[PDB]
């Protein structure tokens, strides 16, 4: 039903949250902890209920970023090969 | 051991608390969030004392609450290795005794009680020495020195702190006198 | 690590903590909650009461005079001094045992002097 | 200063979300209306707490 | 507490990062095991994450479905050339001295090229052209300007074989194969200052890291075992390739530690290189495609990405979105231009979630009392905790007396709700607009006639779609940004696009025609 | 197109990824396709504004 022309139209109207609501919807986006120092996916251990970046120190001001599941698997594939996808979180 | 630390953080204030002044709202949120837990790097979080400064909130799309950056100070009890501490005995096991050093109770292993053969008599809830029949009963004020701190979980009770007594110049308040009694000469 | 970053810290003695926990429990009882403090806070307050010492004001005076009259000791050793409250030379040895520095007899003589200046 | 229509849309959305979540309404409203027209009336009366930050 | 990714910078991983980022050192080529349990030191360890049900992750402690997975690393015995960077490595070798490793270029040329690169940074095509020009200039040179040592020509053999054409004491040209260790040694000596001219960044991509020393292992979620209809745990092609990699690596290591001859070490080295290349890309040029257990080429990391239906080019698509409807349209001028008529049956399915507050509690109470059959009713009610329940008739009488602030009711569509309206093919901006609902009988999307031009619609069987936004932000955006009122003037030519079409013109002419008069009855009737 | 993610869903090979990684290319996420794929608000229109509020309310 939806498609690319409709996406272009919604962009042309300037509506962005409408695009997120209509396309992404729910149960396909997830929460991922990201380190703000190096730019790697931080690890949260529920036994210790702590977040630590096992690259450049544990509590490097780790923040939380929501992303779609497909993008998470894409990042995993990119990291599987040598390419390193550093993420720079933008200040709100 | 006691300390006051100033910390900057970000606090989420739900819309239900918008009608109240931000300072006490963030204070209540911090009370509910931080008190009652142990910090691996700062010790036991005692209680939030006062919020110094608050910034204006930022609204996250998809969330009705507002997030503010606040500066506040908190009471902590942070012990360190090789630190003497005054405390009173609270409980005794076959393998040693709790020593109430504040928010948590230290334990002295039975083999490191004192420099002599020691037997345990749970009937009086105390251990028995030999050279002057040293008694380690409940309520005794000891000059115990900390030698081991095991920070494993953020739960206060789970973490263990190993503190010894056998090192020279150390004794309970009763044997502190007896220490000087042999030092009277 | 507590919070997102530590900006500063200062060491306090047993007396100021007694005062702060007293204010906490009084605010709670005026807030309608009968329970003064939680389990660990109750333990800490009970230990502080059982090992009470000089009131807060004279404790602050003692530690500030300790910094004025004794430099290389930081606030932590000052609050240790006013908490354990050494009444003798041997107490000051056992307090200052594992520390890297060791004082000369005159030094602990004057620290004992300041202690008597506040030992009521 | 004049509100661009994108800014007005975002302000209305945020205010409606807050009202739905449980925030009090700053003005009296007719009964049986959704949060959205409540926020729209709030904006029309000019009573808006939210403000925009421009670079 | 929720931030937004502002930028993504790409680079080349360093072996130290791969070592510390990973958790478990995979050493044993172990499968799912007979009892379907993760074998220690296997490809699917518990530190890699768990996808099998009824067990906990070793690293994060998460059950399958909540553990995101974790990375593991393989310690290679010998350096292996990455297939993707092979051409880059060959280009670099032709541009650097064999002894010093610096760029074979004069300082003035370096300055000029650095200025040009600084100017043309952003333009990717011009940057590539400058890089190619510098590469040609350096490769054409023979004597290093810094050392003066000869630079024997380097010949590249696809896919990952490099030959150094050296001259013997008799002048004959013989091909000397460059082992990956030699290439690494050559690459390490390159200074940082020469990287920008060489086409590299000395903070995220260093030439030594192109040759792989540690091979990371994707988590189990990234290589799941989809199982089979027979219950056989149909493995992942990546899993099989990793098993072969582990086997060959252990074999090469044990023969190395056993003082084996150089020939067998070379054989195992080349087997490892071929397996690594086919694992990264099973369709790399000059590489025989590895066959599955059924004899088909295995889908590998390269094939998992360059797919039209994969992560790239596949996530963007058009599928059946939720809360939508489609039916034919019929005209009616009795509604306002910013209104749409919705059939009752559609309105009883496309529910919208509304949170109950103090000023709308009674309306929602009546609606939930109506049930899912009366038109002003509801289909689902969500408690403040989060469970969802169907109203039905058994508990219709309750769920209303126990409904207070904090609940969520999925009521039916009612008059005044905002709704999008679309017509395909969607050419310009005005093909999607927001309308106000007006529920009427029968089954057609009633549309005012003045709104036909922007939609380019005729009532001869044309169909339209409507979507119902759910969240408050989307509803506000539709109401403020997308309403029909704001789009009277067309963005194309700056004139109106909404207006009369056929009767609105002819009847207007009849009304205003010279010599046309109306009686009192007609005047009052038409005005009303 | 500078955005390697945007170019990625327009091609048939993967060498562009390796070239971008070698060059240390930084994707600014300033476009539309990349943000849509990630699942983030597009930086156009209402995706551009930022909001702040003074909490004490009547
Ligand atoms: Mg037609
Ligand atoms: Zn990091
Ligand atoms: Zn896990
Ligand atoms: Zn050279």
């Amino acid at each position: 039903r939806f498609g690319e022309m409709e996406r272009d139209v919604l962009v042309g109207h300037g509506a962005a949250m409408l695009l997120i609501e209509r396309l992404l919807e729910e149960s396909d986006k997830t929460e991922v902890w990201v380190c703000e120092n190096c730019g790697h996916i931080a690890l949260e251990d529920k036994r210790r209920r702590r977040v630590y970046c096992p690259v450049c120190g544990e509590e490097e001001r780790i923040s939380k970023v929501e992303m779609s599941y497909a993008f998470k698997l894409l990042l995993d594939e990119l990291k599987a090969m040598v390419i390193r996808p550093k993420l720079n979180l933008s200040e709100r | 051991m006691y300390k006051i630390v100033t910390v900057k953080d970000v606090v989420r204030i739900p819309p239900t608390m918008f009608t109240m002044d931000p300072k006490e709202a963030a204070k209540i949120i911090l009370r509910e969030t931080y008190e009652g837990t142990y910090d691996k790097d700062e010790g036991v979080i005692l209680s939030i004392l006062e919020v110094k400064d608050i910034k204006d909130g930022i609204i996250i799309p998809g969330d009705g609450a507002t997030y503010h950056e606040v500066v506040f100070d908190v009471l902590v009890w942070e012990p360190k290795i090789h630190e003497v501490v005054e405390g009173y005995v609270a409980d005794v096991m076959p393998f040693g005794a709790f020593i109430r050093i504040g928010p948590i109770d230290g334990l002295v292993h039975i083999s490191q009680l004192m420099d002599d053969y020691v037997v345990y008599d749970e009937r009086n809830k105390q251990f028995v020495g030999k050279e002057k029949k040293y008694l380690l009963k409940i309520g005794d004020l000891v000059r115990a020195r900390i030698i081991n701190i095991s920070a494993k979980s953020k739960v206060i009770r789970e973490n263990r702190i190993g503190l010894t007594m056998r090192q020279p110049g150390l004794g309970k308040f009763e044997w502190i006198e007896k220490e000087k009694k042999k030092e009277k000469e | 690590m507590i919070g997102r970053g530590k900006l500063g810290e200062k060491y306090i003695t047993i007396a100021e903590a007694k005062e702060l926990l007293l204010k906490r429990r009084e605010e709670e009882v005026k807030a309608g909650i009968e329970e003064p403090l939680y389990y660990e806070a109750r333990l800490a307050l009970e230990h502080a009461e059982r090992f009470a010492k000089l009131p807060a004001d004279k404790a602050k005076e003692a530690v500030e005079e300790l910094m004025n009259a004794f430099e290389w000791m930081s606030d932590r050793i000052a609050c240790k001094i006013v908490d354990i409250m050494p009444e003798d030379s041997m107490d000051l040895r056992v307090i200052f045992a594992k520390e890297e520095y060791q004082p000369t007899q005159e030094e602990m003589k004057q620290i004992l002097d300041i202690l008597d200046k506040y030992r009521e | 200063f004049k509100y661009t229509r994108f800014e007005k849309a975002r302000i209305i959305g945020a205010r409606a979300l807050q009202i739905s979540m449980g925030a009090p309404v700053l003005i009296d409203v007719p009964p049986g209306i959704t949060p959205l027209e409540a926020a729209i009336l709030e904006f029309e009366k000019g009573v808006i707490p939210i403000t925009v930050i421009r670079p | 507490m929720k931030k937004v990714i502002g930028s993504i910078e790409f680079g080349i991983l360093s072996p130290q990062e791969i070592r510390k980022m990973s958790a478990v050192e995979v050493t044993v080529p172990d499968t799912y095991d007979d009892d379907g349990y993760p074998i220690e030191g296997g490809v699917m360890d518990k530190r890699m994450g768990v996808i099998d049900p009824g067990l906990r992750c070793e690293t994060c402690g998460g059950r399958a479905g909540e553990c995101p997975g974790h990375f593991g690393h393989i310690e290679l015995a010998r350096p292996v050339i990455h297939v993707g960077f092979a051409k880059t490595i060959y280009r670099i070798l032709e541009s650097t001295c064999r002894e010093c490793g610096r760029i074979k270029l004069t300082d003035e040329e370096i300055e000029e090229y650095m200025k040009k690169i600084e100017l043309a940074r952003n333009r990717r095509s011009e940057f590539n052209e400058i890089i190619k020009e510098i590469h040609k200039k350096a490769k054409e040179r023979m004597v290093c300007p810094h050392c003066g040592a000869p630079q024997y020509p380097i010949k590249f053999e696809k896919p990952t074989i490099y030959w150094e054409i050296r001259k013997d004491e008799q002048g004959n040209e013989y091909r000397h194969r460059l082992m990956p260790t030699e290439v690494r040694d050559w690459l390490e000596k390159i200074p940082d200052k020469d990287l920008p001219l060489l086409g590299l960044d000395p903070e995220k991509s260093r030439p030594e890291w192109m040759v792989l020393t540690v091979l990371p292992v994707p988590p189990v979620t990234a290589r799941p075992s989809i199982t089979l209809e027979t219950g056989i745990r149909a493995e992942d092609d990546l899993t099989h390739k990793l098993v072969d990699i582990i086997r060959i690596n252990n074999r090469l290591k044990q023969n190395i530690e056993a003082g084996a001859p150089q020939l067998i070490i070379e054989d195992l080295w080349d087997l490892l290189q071929y397996h690594v290349t086919t694992y990264i890309n099973n369709e790399a040029p000059g590489v025989p495609p590895a066959k599955h257990k059924s004899g088909r080429p295995l889908k590998t990391l390269a094939q998992r990405l360059k797919g039209k239906e994969g992560r790239f080019r596949g996530n963007l698509s058009g599928k059946r979105v939720n809360f939508s409807a489609r039916t034919v349209i019929s005209p009616d001028p009795m509604i306002s231009i910013n209104e749409v008529g919705v059939p009752v049956e559609v309105a009883m399915e496309l529910t919208v979630p509304e949170k109950v507050t103090e000023f709308n509690i009674e309306r929602l109470r009546k609606m939930v009392l109506n049930g899912p059959d009366k038109y002003p009713g509801a289909n689902y009610v969500i408690d403040p905790e989060g469970r969802r329940r169907r109203i039905m008739d058994s508990n219709k009488e309750t769920l209303a007396n126990q409904l207070d602030i904090g609940w969520t009711v999925e009521r039916h569509l009612m008059d005044g709700d905002i709704v999008l309206f679309n017509r395909q093919p969607s050419l310009h901006r005005m093909s999607i607009m927001a309308h106000r609902v007006r529920v009427m009988p029968y089954r057609t999307f009633r549309l005012n006639l003045a709104v036909c031009p922007p939609y380019n619609a005729d009532f001869d069987g044309d169909e339209m779609n409507l979507h119902v936004p759910q969240t408050e932000e989307a509803q506000a955006e539709a109401r403020i940004l997308m309403e029909v009122q704001n789009h009277i003037i067309s963005p194309r030519y700056g004139g109106p696009i909404i207006g009369g079409i056929q009767d609105h013109i002819s009847g207007g002419y009849l009304l205003t025609r010279e010599g046309a008069y109306f009686t009192r009855d007609e005047v009052e009737q038409m005005l009303m | 197109k500078s955005s390697v993610l945007a170019r990625a869903a327009f091609e048939i090979t993967v060498q562009h990824l390796f070239e971008a990684a070698e060059k240390g290319e930084v994707d600014n996420l300033n476009g539309v396709i990349e943000n849509v794929l990630i699942g983030q608000p597009v930086p156009v229109g209402t995706g551009m504004v930022k909001l702040t509020m003074k909490l004490p309310l009547r």
